[PDB]
């Protein structure tokens, strides 16, 4: 199961 | 940053006459990512062929694979032609039954 | 032996052409087993694997939700780096990640990470405490004290030693025939001429998985690695993997040069010659 990435 | 497509073309077995294979056309180490990758039998595009194994290396370049079933004969050849914006015009490999 | 799960991330802008192109490919050791691409008809995380048809419809429905968000996130990214580095809105740029995590035998994790790039140059990553990141720019800076700001470490940890590792242990219970197992190399060597009285040989690695492999040259019980030339370990199209290597010998005295093939699947390395 992948991540949920952070805004940059 | 770009990077010039390195490309392979490469049969799963030892081409036999008349035996079920896999063509392959691995184009690697290139970036930008758009690309267009078209395999060809005979000079015509071949239809449904499968991209797989997208991934990149540690220096951030795009690696993936293009791949059709085939079965060999002694009359049919095979290549595989590539556009990139580092490359003024589309390059083509031809599959080398003898490698 | 060692097992990873690894997912790649892409966005690529295209002005003028509609939205960002997205995908992401996930992989357990050499496998890729999943994959979301945006150009699709119609987008939705799919199965690569014939393993993963042993996840129910919550799972596809689960992770095509988290993929939508995770383009509109990148969507923005784009937008706010184009910010960060004063660049026009007109060219193509593009945002890569590399995540995932690595366990031992036992299934207990023995690294994990994380690491952006922006137009193929490092961008920010974790280091190894999987507590602090480092930045490769002044941009990337500005990211950092957000992320810190927002308790994204923490976050990002938790996953890494939690779901990605339970996942990945699922992963290679439910694939086992399939990531577990061994196909050993058969190996060929053939010969082409050249100018100036010289051969070329090359020896053939074929069928093998997984793709850890090492080929050498040898004369007179000495590598030639130096004088080798090769291609990068590459998929064959069925799941399985194929290398080369190639010297130039004098002709006539072929016959003293020897390809070794090393590999998981040969309990005895392979000895050839042409
Ligand atoms: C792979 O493992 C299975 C056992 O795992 C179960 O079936 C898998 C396909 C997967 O769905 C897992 O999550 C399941 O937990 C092995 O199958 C068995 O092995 C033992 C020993 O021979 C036997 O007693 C059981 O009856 C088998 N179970 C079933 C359902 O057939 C299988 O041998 C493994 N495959 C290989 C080639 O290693
Ligand atoms: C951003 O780019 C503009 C030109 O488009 C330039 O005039 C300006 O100096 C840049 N801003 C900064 C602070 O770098």
């Amino acid at each position: 199961r992948g991540y949920v990435y952070q805004g940059l | 940053i770009q990077k010039t497509p390195q490309i392979q073309v490469y049969s799963r077995h030892p081409p036999e006459n008349g035996k079920p294979n896999i063509l392959n056309c691995y184009v690697t180490q290139f970036h930008p990512p758009h690309i267009e990758i078209q395999m060809l039998k005979n000079g015509k595009k071949i239809p449904k062929v499968e991209m797989s194994d997208m991934s990149f290396s540690k220096d951030w370049s795009f690696y993936i694979l293009a791949h059709t079933e085939f079965t060999p004969t002694e009359t049919d050849t095979y290549a595989c032609r590539v556009k990139h914006d580092s490359m003024a015009e589309p390059k083509t490999v031809y599959w080398d039954r003898d490698m | 032996g060692p097992h990873s799960l690894r997912y790649f991330v892409t966005a690529v802008s295209r002005p003028g052409l509609g939205e960002p192109r997205y995908m992401e490919v996930g992989y357990v050791d050499d496998t890729e087993f999943v994959r979301f691409d945006s150009d699709a008809e119609n987008p939705r995380y799919e199965p690569r694997a014939r393993w993963m048809e042993q996840e129910g419809p919550e799972y596809w429905e689960r992770e095509t939700q988290k993929a939508k968000g995770n383009e509109q996130s990148f969507r923005v990214d784009l937008r706010t780096l184009l910010g960060y580095y004063n660049q026009s809105k007109g060219g193509s740029h593009t945002i890569q990640v590399i995540s995932g995590c690595e366990v031992g035998s036992d299934g207990r994790l023995l690294r994990g990470y994380q690491q952006y790039a922006y137009d193929g140059c490092d961008y920010i990553a974790l280091n190894e405490d999987l507590k602090t990141w480092t930045a490769a720019d002044m941009a990337a800076l500005i990211t950092k004290h957000k992320w810190e700001q927002a308790g994204e470490a923490e976050r990002l940890r938790a996953y890494l030693e939690g779901t990605c590792v339970e996942w990945l242990r699922r992963y290679l219970k439910n694939g086992n025939a399939t990531l577990l197992r061994t196909d050993s190399p058969k190996a060929h060597v053939t010969h082409h001429s050249r100018p100036e009285d010289k051969v070329t040989l090359r020896c053939w690695a074929l069928g093998f998985y997984p793709a850890d492999i090492t080929l050498t040259w040898q004369l007179n019980g000495e590598e030639l690695i130096q004088d080798m030339e090769l291609v990068e370990t590459r998929p064959a199209g069925d799941g399985t993997f194929q290398k080369w290597a190639s010297v130039v010998v004098p002709l006539g005295k072929e016959q003293y040069y020897t390809c070794h093939v090393y590999h998981q699947g040969l309990p005895e390395p392979l000895t050839l010659r042409w």
